[PDB]
């Protein structure tokens, strides 16, 4: 079992959740823009807040494959997509600010 | 003598319907299989559909919804109807009886084919021409500015078959089709036998007899 | 060969509940006679392709026994369901033998088997230690191990709960939509035939 | 469905040789393959059933093995008639029935010089305001073959078309047609009419000319 | 002695294709049968002795089978470097050892149109009194091709010869000269050279010309 | 390494005799069978000669009495002695080693080839004429025009051999004169051709010609 075995692995789990929960909020987002109303907004906001902490939650765990023993060009442009970290670098005060 | 006839090729414009018909006589036709296989240069043998003997018809994809086999045992024949064609399905169409031994699947007896040519382009009739014989010599006739394809040409009503060719149709500039049949024969028979070619090019309903003899200057 | 009872064919093409394609179900036909030809000219079926015989000579041919198989996957997958093929279903699911015998019947499901907000209730497996041999049933929901890590039985890292939920819903495209299966196996052994066409 | 893919794709033997052509399936079929051989202009004629099974009628020096994913078809002894395209077909999954793409068989034979013939335009056609001058090769091997068209002298380009027939089943050669097509006023404004035929059989380019209005 | 036979004379296939050749001895010779290869230009290689086995160094996709009067070569998927004639010898009568005719393995490939290219005489060659104009088609498939000379838009005959590349044998394509030769002086009465080309990879004729004093 | 180097092919008149030289190398030459065999388009690969390892020489009936094999073991070299040589002689004769496993018997090394030439015709150098690149215009085309010279054969490099990738020397002809011409021609990139220089190199060994020709855009 290797770094990219395993990372194929991971990324097919992800895969497989991520189309799920991606096409229940783009639902939510559907129904409101078509019908705006409160409950519709509260739908589509839930939604929105599941996929956001979905995709903190999968690149924590894709940040634990290290590219650079990452051979396939594929596998490591998707998990380079989800092991970006952007403002996370800095403190919880820096960023809040 | 196991045999299969198609008709019903010809010219049909884009969107238009058609329906092909197969004859089949020699052997006893409510008892087999009958399948539509279609034949292109780019894409060779192709299964079109097939019809059993319970009623039961199959298609493939591309062809389902478009096409419709169907039987008449009382008058041994199979018919395929066609709607909505599209410029990829200009093709050969043979009719073919299908058979098994044991549990393997064949297709042993196939008809002439019937071509289908599916183009807006209009029909336009052929002119047949002599090609005079001028010891073996050479005579024939040219079959020029026809569509679709096919023509068909024989010899002293098929009574002459030894030496003759007729080419492959070529096609002019114009989208029009030319073709030439040309027989060789003694030399000596030149003065003993009338040579007359028969055309036919059935989308325009054109049948011609055409006689060759040797020019004069 | 005494058989005038009809085989249960709308039994297994009617029946109002399909498994899971992990967890396939099997009915097995024996003594009857099977009229096939409500099964031809369908307008549902989306798939009919037979292995070994002719849909044609199917009322002319006697079986010792013939298989049901049945369950749904999406419509992407049901080429999946031949010999040959490969994919999660065929490598983790439903296994077809190289020398199958039988026919393959599907037919889209949508209005029956979807549900907005997503029918969850149709699982595959995702993840398996190595392919299926043919016809074999794997129902088991032990972790996936994708690591030197043990599992100890918890998900996480590495660790993979191996059933995985279709959640189809009526809006999705026609790959993703839900499909029924059934599966007739024909099987012929040394042994008098039990399942015959109304033509023998 | 299942794919079928067919090797050589074109074969040149002589007659008595031992031909042989190969098959393969995309997966195991067992023993459900075909073969079929189909002449020019004629439908597909069946040979084999059941990878092995010589259908009725068909000569013996036809024969089929192979199982599973390869599969062979042999002439034991070719002979003229048996140029043709050989098409394998797998008879496993049904009704989607598939067909190899079909191996040509070409016969080798001695070189064989064409017969010249030059044809002028019939006066029916040239009331019509075209005409067309046809140069007849027959019954020559190898296919390769030049013609060239000279109107007094004057080289041609561009106004003639060329068709070949398929080889001979009895003496397995060629032959060739070369329509020259000109304007009636450009016909009547020039006398020789030429068609010069290079080929491997003959020592030297071979002529056949007419002038317009002689016998 | 031992007259040895090979079919087919000729065959034409795709990469990755199973090709199939086969080798009959005039007498039983049991196992004492070799095969070689011959690329244009190069000795021949010693592929297979004793009927099945594989010379050192020979890669594995050749293999040999056979026995007594029948014997084949396979290669199990075609390489493009595997253009080439292959030969049977059989090694039962010494030290008369006999070889086959020869077989013929042509690649197929996907149409590709010529690169066309005009050489107008060098000076040093015009001294002599003699001008030599080439015209250049350059890695084409297939092997089919027109070239027509134009000297001031008149078609020339006779004044030129061709010759053609063996198959290469990474790309498989073919290329081609022709050459006219004219006098000085008649290269000094005219202008312009050029040459048509047709091939079936082109939608229409290509012509490369040049004016006789232009750079 | 086992090589094999033939030497001695060329021009040689009816009734004339010459004599072709193998060396050998990258092996014990003394411990194998030596042979000669000749090729033309007519009538295929053919057996000329062998000599073994204990000077035991055999040859086919059409060449008892004409040609004679030998082998001087000291300088790893092998002879074909021919007289009286006819029309029918002109071939490429190769020198090849003969090695068996078990009773198998093959040849499993083969030299490059010499071709003779039987004829009363004269020897004719090559005049040598570059085939310039269009100024017009990346991938330009240039080459050598190897023109009126008898025998076969001539070879052409380019670059002294370091240019090899997209040449093509062409197949000689035979021109209506009795003489053969042939061309050889080298795709490059135009950006190239101020950039590399192009030499082709053209030998033809029957006439002790050697030309090195500088092809230039004009
Ligand atoms: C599943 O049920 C349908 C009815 O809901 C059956 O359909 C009938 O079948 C008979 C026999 O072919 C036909 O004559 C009727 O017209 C059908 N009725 C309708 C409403 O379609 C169907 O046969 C059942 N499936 C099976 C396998 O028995
Ligand atoms: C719009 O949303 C409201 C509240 O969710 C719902 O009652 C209503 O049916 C929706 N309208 C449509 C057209 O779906
Ligand atoms: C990279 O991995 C994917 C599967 O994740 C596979 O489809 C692809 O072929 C691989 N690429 C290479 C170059 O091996
Ligand atoms: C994210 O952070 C980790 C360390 O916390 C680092 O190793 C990783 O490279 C970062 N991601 C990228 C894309 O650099
Ligand atoms: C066949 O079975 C039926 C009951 O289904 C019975 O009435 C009949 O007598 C049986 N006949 C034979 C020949 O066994
Ligand atoms: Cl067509
Ligand atoms: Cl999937
Ligand atoms: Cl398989
Ligand atoms: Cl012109």
């Amino acid at each position: 079992s290797t770094i990219e075995e395993q990372a194929k692995t991971f990324l097919d789990k992800f895969n497989h959740e991520a189309e799920d929960l991606f096409y229940q909020s783009s639902l939510a987002s559907w129904n409101y823009n078509t019908n705006i109303t409160e409950e519709n907004v509260q739908n589509m906001n839930n939604a929105g807040d599941k996929w956001s902490a979905f995709l903190k939650e999968q690149s924590t765990l894709a940040q634990m494959y290290p590219l650079q023993e990452i051979q396939n060009l594929t596998v490591k442009l998707q998990l380079q997509a989800l092991q970006q970290n952007g403002s996370s670098v800095l403190s919880e005060d820096k960023s809040k600010r | 003598q196991v045999q299969l006839v198609e008709s019903g090729g010809g010219l049909v414009q884009p969107g238009g319907s058609l329906r092909l018909s197969c004859a089949a006589s020699g052997f006893t036709f409510s008892s087999y299989d009958m399948h539509w296989v279609r034949q292109t240069t780019g894409k060779g043998l192709e299964w079109v559909s097939t019809i059993g003997t319970a009623g039961d018809t199959y298609y493939p994809d591309s062809v389902k919804g478009r096409f419709t086999i169907s039987r008449e045992d009382a008058k041994n024949s199979l018919y395929l109807q066609m709607n909505s064609l599209r410029a990829g399905d200009t093709a050969v169409y043979y009719c073919a009886r299908g058979d098994s031994s044991g549990y393997y699947y064949y297709f042993d007896y196939w008809g002439q084919g019937t071509l289908l040519t599916v183009s807006s382009a209009s029909t336009k009739g052929p002119s047949v021409f002599p090609l005079a014989p001028s010891g073996t010599a050479a005579l024939g006739c040219l079959v020029k500015d026809y569509f679709p394809e096919p023509v068909t040409v024989s010899w002293n009503s098929g009574a002459l078959t030894s030496g003759v060719h007729t080419f492959p149709a070529v096609l002019q500039s114009s989208g029009l089709y030319s073709l030439s049949s040309v027989v060789t024969v003694p030399s000596s028979s030149l003065g003993t036998q009338t040579y007359i070619c028969n055309v036919n090019h059935k989308p325009s309903n054109t049948k011609v007899d055409k006689k060759v003899e040797p020019k004069a200057c | 060969p005494n058989i005038t009872n009809l085989c249960p064919f709308g039994e297994v093409f009617n029946a109002t509940r399909f498994a899971s394609v992990y967890a396939w179900n099997r009915k097995r036909i024996s003594n009857c006679v099977a009229d096939y030809s409500v099964l031809y000219n369908s307008a549902s079926f989306s798939t009919f392709k037979c292995y070994g015989v002719s849909p044609t000579k199917l009322n002319d041919l006697c079986f010792t026994n013939v298989y049901a198989d049945s369950f749904v996957i999406r419509g992407d997958e049901v080429r999946q369901i031949a010999p040959g093929q490969t994919g999660n279903i065929a490598d983790y699911n439903y296994k077809l033998p190289d020398d199958f015998t039988g026919c393959v019947i599907a037919w889209n499901s949508n209005n029956l088997d979807s549900k907005v907000g997503g029918n969850y209730n149709y699982l595959y497996r995702l993840f398996r230690k190595s392919n299926l041999k043919p016809f074999e049933r794997d129902i088991s929901t032990e972790i996936y191990q994708a690591g030197s890590t043990p599992c100890n039985g918890v998900k996480g890292f590495n660790c993979y709960f191996p059933l995985q939920s279709y959640g189809f819903q009526p809006t999705y495209g026609v790959g993703y939509q839900p499909y029924r299966v059934v599966v007739l196996s024909f099987e012929l052994l040394h042994a008098p035939a039990t399942v015959c066409g109304p033509k023998k | 469905d299942i794919q079928m893919t067919q090797s050589p794709s074109s074969l040149s033997a002589a007659v008595g040789d031992r031909v042989t052509i190969t098959c393969r399936a995309s997966q195991s079929i067992g023993s459900y393959l075909n073969w079929y051989q189909q002449k020019p202009g004629k439908a597909p004629k069946l040979l084999i059933y059941a990878a092995s099974s010589l259908q009725s009628g068909v000569p013996s020096r036809f024969s089929g093995s192979g199982s599973g994913t390869d599969f062979t078809l042999t002439i034991s002894s070719l002979q003229p008639e048996d140029f043709a395209i050989y098409y394998c077909q797998q008879s496993y999954v049904s009704p989607t029935y598939t067909f190899g793409p079909g191996t040509k068989v070409d016969i080798k034979r001695t070189v064989a010089a064409p017969s010249v013939f030059i044809f002028p335009p019939s006066d029916e056609q040239l009331k019509s305001g075209t005409a067309s001058v046809v140069c007849l090769l027959n019954n020559f091997y190898p296919r390769e073959a030049k013609v060239q068209w000279k109107v007094d002298n004057a080289l041609q380009s561009g106004n003639s078309q060329e068709s070949v027939t398929e080889q001979d089943s009895k003496d397995s050669t060629y032959s060739l047609s070369s329509t020259l097509t000109l304007s009636k006023a450009d016909y009547e404004k020039h006398k020789v009419y030429a068609c010069e035929v290079t080929h491997q059989g003959l020592s030297s380019p071979v002529t056949k000319s007419f002038n317009r209005g002689e016998c």
